[PDB]
């Protein structure tokens, strides 16, 4: 509408410089230490992980490029899943 | 303005008076009693009745202080139940009460603080000496405690919901249900794990939650 | 119909077995009168100081004294006044003591005495206007006015009393009546002054308070029209925030 | 009342009792915290008005393990009998039913207590032996059914404060 | 007993913290321990004439008292001397010292004793003069203290280095710092040819960090060094920031408010939870809260968990202050019959966000009554919502003097909706019905009157009349400041325009204009100027005439001051029964008023209660006019039209937010006086 809307940013935000980064077969610690502490995570389960993007000005579209990871019962990435809206 | 005579009228008028209920003339005569017979022969009784005075006089931080004092001066004394139940009742009693009591205004969704440092106190004193007198109504106000926790982070968490930060409840409320799982609020406020999940686009895991739902249609 | 404000400030300290007490302070009074041919608008500002003190013996002796401006504005059609602005200083102190005895937990008997005595300059001028001379000037008012009063006052605390009850009667008489003022007419002059008063008093209603949020107020008023057609003013309000 | 009451918020009594929350096959609800954890307890305990809230007291090697009140080390222990036979009536229109003098065996009546308290009077029975244990003469009181206002009751409270009364006199007057 | 200097309550603290404290045993070692440090104390203080004494007096039950005697005679400071120094004169150091050697007669602003801290304050301010001019190669070879022998002077003397004058070459960047460098050059851009500062290099590491943190790393680490070629006689920096780690706040916590709910605050906070913390972010958000009012004090607090490496949570400390109150009361009397009162007036009702205004007030003289309520966040976007109705049927019967009756009431509905970080428009409808009834005989009424093509005799003191009302009303709120009572910073400026739809009886359009600004003139806030002005303007349209009642006034409190509560204003004129002048105003269609304020603490009362109260000086500067005036009527009597005839005042102002609510005092002197001033001296407004 017409009406101000603060802007919203609900997530952790990485560019594709560390996506890039990202290969399978190494352990938690250092992806961890590369793409930052997961905002969120699975509590059932599975112990996967999960990266998003909240962006939007307000009275604008929102920005989203989901980013998941699984991981095994081990301390090793298993696949990844991108998702650029 | 106090006579400085022998100690054993002092007390027996002491104790008179208290059971009187003349508080505001109690406090003072008891504390100068403590103050100028620091080891008398059950100075214990005299801090137990300073603790009932302060309680009932409505002065509760002077009487927490009492009662920390009192925990460290002898922490095995065979009636500390009682001081630590009267700990958790001035930590209660400091939290909640207010116009809203005569209005009934849910009192929910007001600063826990207190809350928790009570809850802290009455679950301290329970695990601690089951046996004791005081652990039935202690054992109640856990579970209402309980309860107003759990509302209080729904509020939040619904707030949250009304805003639409679609990451934040998800995080509020997986704590309220590992910290929380047993009480109503994780039972309404499951359906906003599910939409936030739903809106999120990742509802992978949003009918995973639902099947949550589906173990609790009663 | 007036309305009066006062303010200060005072210092005191203990002694063996005396509450030495002093102080300083300043008052403005204003006023409007209605009569049959008089109306006049009257403000009286200015300041002074006072004295208290007490003992645990039950006897406390208290003095106050200030010095105001006296300015009024009065419309007034027989003697050819019109509006005239009569403006002159007044100094004026008084003395008291009372004995609060304690008559039980609950009251204390306080009876107690006054005399005050003040001075002000005469209202002098011409009355040409009405188309005579009639000079109106007065001489230096001094004066003063005693007045006994017992009360019994409950000391009430608790926070759920915590009220300041009191009861009891004054009478006050005029110690000196010295108002003399000429008045001048073509068929001669005259002078006049003033006589004594006899005027009886109250108490106060409830002055009332429970704790440092609240405070009650409420006052009782008497209107003897018997005796010279007196009345008094009295409120009643309370005052609390959330 | 104002006298031995908690505070009138007591609606926390009516509240909800916990219900658990049913984990479904093919996947785990997340591990408890336990931070917030409350166990089982017992029951049979008084709740809201019903629950007295007054100081225990503590009694006056000044013995306190409750229904004993076995204080002591005199060399004329055996001359305090005398001493608690001027105590009764004498002290405080009080008498003991069945006192030996060399024994210093006795067995209390049903006295009334009236301290206040809405607490009406109060019948305690006790037997006054004197040990000699670990001590000289000791002084003992061990208490037994007591009335009040009710017909009968055993809560520890109001028995430790009727045995306490005796105890508080014994060391006061001597 | 003995001490002066320093409140006794500093004394027992310094007691009680050093372990002894009543209740506990005695050590006499101890004793010698707070004997000595309380001598200390005194120096530091200056007071060498202290002899602090012990008297220990024994008590039966085994128990002691103990009594300090404290025969402090006289301190000293009487020389200060820059022996060293070449380029610069002694005094204008000695100008910006914190202690001062001596001050001349027509002063009284500063004392002379002596505080070590304070020389150690003032030699890092004479570092920091001569280094952030250039002086690199400075530091401070020897300062003593000295004593004349009687204890009874204190002199003080430095010794320093002048070394030599250096340019600011050029500037550089290293270390792992963000991907977003070009900003931080261009923050770092350095312009040859200009000499050297310190704390302008200090002021750059802060905005460095201010703007790393702007971008979401809240834990930064930069330093730099001077690299200084004393060949070349020029400098230049080398500057080391590191990247930090991407932080991250986990939860939003409130602590303080007892009252208010956990939502009313989370809706204010443009800081998100569950994102990437930027400190910007949470300075606007405190000064959001700030800026609701109703928190007498407000602060954030960052910490960071104690779990993962970056996962900070955010506190805000609050401290609520009570606002709003209700009132009753009842004045009887023979004179005035039987009169009533009583009403609510709350900004934030039981904490939930809403605010409500009730009264009543009833007498032979007058029968108002009102209504209002407002939710300030309709939506989770912030419009709001407000609603008002009144009843003001007075009747101003008795003596039938100087006024004209009237029954009048009303209902308006509005909501406003905010636009920017700080602009909040409002729309809303209205409508009120008023009946005039009885009047009395006075000219520039029944021109209205005769605007709407009725022509009453003008003989008769009788007739009435009746009106109905629809009214469209908006207006505009800029807002920005730093709290809610008596701010420090910023300014507000409030426009409010209603008019007239078709279909109503009363045909004209008003608008007013306010602006409140304040300017500090101390970093800390504490001396301040403020700019208060009030604007209106209003008329008929359609050939049509605006209504006299809705007209304007000044005069009062929170106006023109000192002069009378609604005095400002051309004077009527009453018709035979030839035309008298009227004493009291009615009202001119176009008003303004200005003000300059300066605020000052008051020196009596301790900072305990410090900010609680504020007093200021204050210079009224107000007018009011008709535009609309028949000069060819009455030109014998003076015309009104020009505003050129000014009242205005001066004098000094009082604001006491007492726990009873805010109270002010105003004492004022009329300058610039017309006819039917009526003035006044003291005000009691509350």
């Amino acid at each position: 509408r017409v009406v101000y809307r603060p802007d919203i940013n609900q997530g952790n935000y990485l560019t594709a410089n560390d996506v890039s980064k990202i290969r399978v077969g190494m352990t938690q610690q250092q992806v961890a230490y590369a793409l930052g502490t997961p905002l969120m995570s699975d509590p059932f389960g599975t112990n996967t992980w999960f990266y998003v993007f909240r962006q939007q000005p307000g009275h604008e579209g929102v920005t989203q490029q989901t980013l998941t990871l699984t991981f095994n019962s081990s301390g090793v990435l298993t696949n990844i899943d991108n998702k650029p809206a | 303005e106090v006579p400085d005579n022998p100690p054993n009228e002092i007390y027996a008028t002491a104790q008179q008076k208290l059971q009187d209920g003349n508080w505001r003339q109690a406090i003072t005569q008891l504390e100068a009693l403590d103050n100028r017979y620091p080891f008398g022969p059950y100075s214990q009784q005299v801090q137990l009745d300073l603790i009932y005075a302060y309680y009932k006089n409505a002065d509760l931080p002077l009487a927490q202080a009492a009662i920390d004092r009192f925990i460290r001066l002898n922490p095995t004394h065979p009636n500390i139940d009682y001081v630590m139940y009267m700990r958790g009742l001035t930590n209660m009693a400091l939290d909640d009460s207010a116009l809203q009591g005569f209005f009934g205004v849910d009192r929910s969704d007001r600063d826990p603080q207190h809350a928790r440092a009570a809850f802290s106190d009455f679950s301290k004193l329970v695990r601690g000496y089951p046996n004791s007198q005081y652990t039935t109504d202690a054992t109640k106000r856990l579970v209402f405690l309980k309860d107003r926790l759990a509302k209080y982070e729904y509020s939040v968490a619904e707030y949250y919901t009304e805003r639409g930060a679609w990451v934040a409840v998800v995080n509020r409320v997986e704590g309220m249900l590992r910290d929380y799982p047993d009480t109503q609020a994780t039972r309404d406020a499951l359906p906003l794990m599910e939409n936030a999940y739903r809106q999120m686009q990742m509802n992978a895991q949003a009918e995973k939650v639902a099947k949550i739902i589906a173990a609790n249609s009663s | 119909n007036y309305t009066h404000v006062q303010v200060g400030v005072d210092k005191k300290h203990e002694l063996d077995g005396l509450d030495l007490f002093t102080g300083f302070t300043v008052t403005h009074t204003d006023s409007s009168a209605s009569a049959d041919v008089f109306s006049g608008k009257t403000k009286s500002v200015g300041a002074g100081l006072y004295a208290s003190a007490m003992f645990d013996s039950g006897a406390y002796i208290d003095l106050i004294g200030k010095y105001v401006h006296h300015d009024n504005e009065y419309t007034a059609t027989f003697a050819g006044l019109g509006t005239r602005d009569y403006s002159t200083h007044s100094w004026y102190a008084g003395a008291e003591a009372g004995y609060r005895y304690h008559v039980t937990e609950d009251a204390w008997i306080e009876p107690q005495a006054e005399l005050v005595y003040g001075s002000v300059s005469g209202k002098q001028f011409a009355w040409k206007d009405q188309g005579m001379h009639l000079s109106m000037k007065d001489k230096d008012y001094n004066p003063l006015i005693g007045r006994t009063g017992v009360d019994v006052g409950k000391s009430f605390s608790g926070k759920d009393w915590k009220v300041t009850a009191r009861a009891g009667l004054g009478y006050q008489f005029d110690l000196l009546a010295n108002g003399e003022t000429v008045l001048r007419d073509a068929s001669g002059e005259k002078r006049i002054k003033g006589e004594k008063d006899s005027r009886m008093l109250m108490s106060v209603g409830l002055n009332a308070e429970i704790r440092d949020n609240v405070r009650f107020g409420l006052e009782f008023e008497k209107s003897a029209f018997g005796k010279y057609n007196v009345d008094n003013a009295v409120n009643a309000n309370f005052r609390y925030c959330f | 009342r104002y006298k031995r009451q908690v505070s009138g918020d007591e609606a926390y009594l009516e509240a909800a009792p916990l219900a658990e929350l049913h984990a479904p096959a093919g996947m785990i609800l997340p591990v408890t915290s336990g931070d917030y954890a409350i166990p089982v307890t017992n029951g049979s305990g008084a709740v809201g008005k019903a629950l007295d809230i007054r100081p225990p007291a503590q009694p006056l090697r000044t013995q306190f393990t409750g229904d004993t009140a076995s204080l002591l080390e005199n060399g004329r222990g055996n001359t305090l009998w005398p001493q608690v036979v001027s105590v009764l009536a004498q002290k405080n229109y009080t008498i003991t039913q069945r006192d030996d003098a060399g024994q210093t065996l006795t067995t209390d009546w049903v006295q009334w207590n009236r301290l206040d308290e809405d607490e009406q009077y109060r019948g305690r029975y006790q037997i006054s032996v004197k040990p000699q244990g670990y001590q000289q003469a000791v002084t003992v009181k061990l208490l037994n059914l007591e009335q009040a206002g009710k017909p009968v009751a055993d809560a520890a409270s109001m028995q430790r404060y009727s045995t306490e009364m005796m105890n508080v006199i014994s060391a006061g007057l001597d | 007993s003995g001490n002066k200097s320093v409140k006794d309550d500093m004394l027992k603290q310094n007691l009680e913290a050093s372990g002894v404290r009543v209740g506990e045993s005695l050590d006499r070692t101890t004793i010698a321990d707070i004997e000595k440090g309380l001598e200390d104390f005194y120096y530091s203080v200056g007071k060498y004439s202290a002899s602090v004494k012990a008297v220990v007096t024994p008590l039966p039950r085994n128990r002691v008292d103990l009594k300090l005697v404290f025969q402090e005679g006289v301190s000293a400071i009487q020389q200060i001397n820059i022996v060293g120094n070449h380029a610069f004169t002694t005094d204008e150091l000695i100008s910006h010292f914190q202690l001062r050697d001596e001050v001349p007669w027509w002063n009284v602003v500063g004392d002379r004793k002596y505080q070590k801290q304070k020389l150690a304050g003032d030699l890092e301010t004479l570092r920091s003069y001569y280094l952030d001019r250039g002086y690199a190669r400075f530091n401070i070879d020897s300062t003593q203290v000295s004593l004349t022998p009687d204890k009874k002077g204190i002199y003080v003397t430095v010794n320093i280095t002048e070394g030599d004058q250096y340019k600011l070459s050029g500037v550089e960047v290293s270390g792992n710092l963000a991907g977003h460098s070009a900003e931080i050059e261009q923050l770092t851009k350095i312009e040859p040819g200009e000499l050297y500062n310190g704390t302008k290099v200090t002021k750059m590491e802060d905005d460095i960090k201010k703007l790393l943190g702007r971008y979401g790393y809240a834990y930064p680490r930069v330093q730099s060094m001077p690299e200084i070629n004393d060949a070349d006689k020029t400098v230049k920096l080398r500057v080391n920031v590191d990247a930090g780690n991407r932080f991250y706040v986990r939860k939003i916590r409130f602590e303080g408010n007892d009252t208010s709910k956990d939502a009313v605050l989370r809706r204010e906070m443009r800081q998100m939870e569950g994102a990437w913390l930027g400190s910007d972010l949470v300075d606007q958000g405190k000064e959001r809260l700030n800026r609701l009012g109703f928190f007498e004090t407000v602060d954030t607090d960052t910490q960071r968990v104690p779990g993962s490496p970056d996962q900070v949570d955010v506190v805000y400390k609050v401290k609520e202050r009570n606002t709003g109150c209700f009132n009753f009361g009842i004045g009887y009397g023979t004179e005035s019959g039987v009169s009533f009162q009583a009403g609510v007036q709350q900004d934030n009702w039981l904490g939930t966000g809403y605010a409500v205004g009730i009264n009543g007030t009833k007498n032979d003289y007058q029968t108002y009554a009102e209504l209002s309520v407002t939710n300030p966040y309709f939506t989770v976007d912030g419009v709001s919502l407000g609603g008002r109705l009144f009843y003001n049927d007075f009747q101003a019967d008795d003596a039938d003097l100087s006024d004209y009756t009237n029954k009048s009431y009303g209902t308006d509905v509005t909501l406003g909706f905010p636009i920017n970080e700080y602009n909040s428009l409002r729309a809303g409808l209205g409508y009120v019905h008023n009946s005039l009834s009885n009047m009395q005989p006075q000219v520039a009424m029944w021109r209205y009157l005769y605007s709407m093509g009725e022509h009453p005799s003008t003989s008769d003191q009788d007739n009435s009349f009746k009106t109905d009302d629809f009214t469209f009303n908006y207006g505009w709120t800029y807002n920005k400041l730093d709290r809610g009572y008596f701010p420090t910073d910023g300014s507000r400026v409030n426009l409010t325009g209603k008019v007239t739809i078709p279909g109503s009886d009363n045909e004209y359009y008003k608008v007013t204009l306010d602006t409140a600004t304040y300017v500090p003139i101390d970093d800390d806030h504490k001396w301040v100027v403020l700019g208060r002005t009030r604007w209106g303007y209003g008329d008929g349209l359609g050939g049509k005439e605006m209504p006299f009642y809705e007209n304007f006034y000044a005069g009062g409190s929170s106006t023109v001051r000192g002069f009378q509560s609604n005095t400002i204003g051309p004077k009527a004129v009453y018709f035979p029964h030839d035309l008298c002048k009227s004493d009291d105003a009615v009202g001119g269609n176009a008003m303004a008023v200005a003000s300059l304020e300066f605020i000052t603490p008051t020196p009596f009362i301790s900072d305990k209660y410090a900010n609680s109260v504020r007093t200021s000086f204050f210079w009224d500067m107000g007018t009011v006019w008709d535009t609309n005036w028949d000069s060819s009527q009455y030109s014998g009597y003076p015309d009104y039209s020009d505003p050129s005839n000014i009242r205005m005042s001066a004098g000094i102002a009082l604001q006491w937010m007492s726990p009873l609510g805010p109270l002010v005092f105003s004492y004022a002197q009329p300058f610039k006086k017309y006819d039917g001033d009526k003035a006044e001296q003291f005000q009691f407004n509350i």
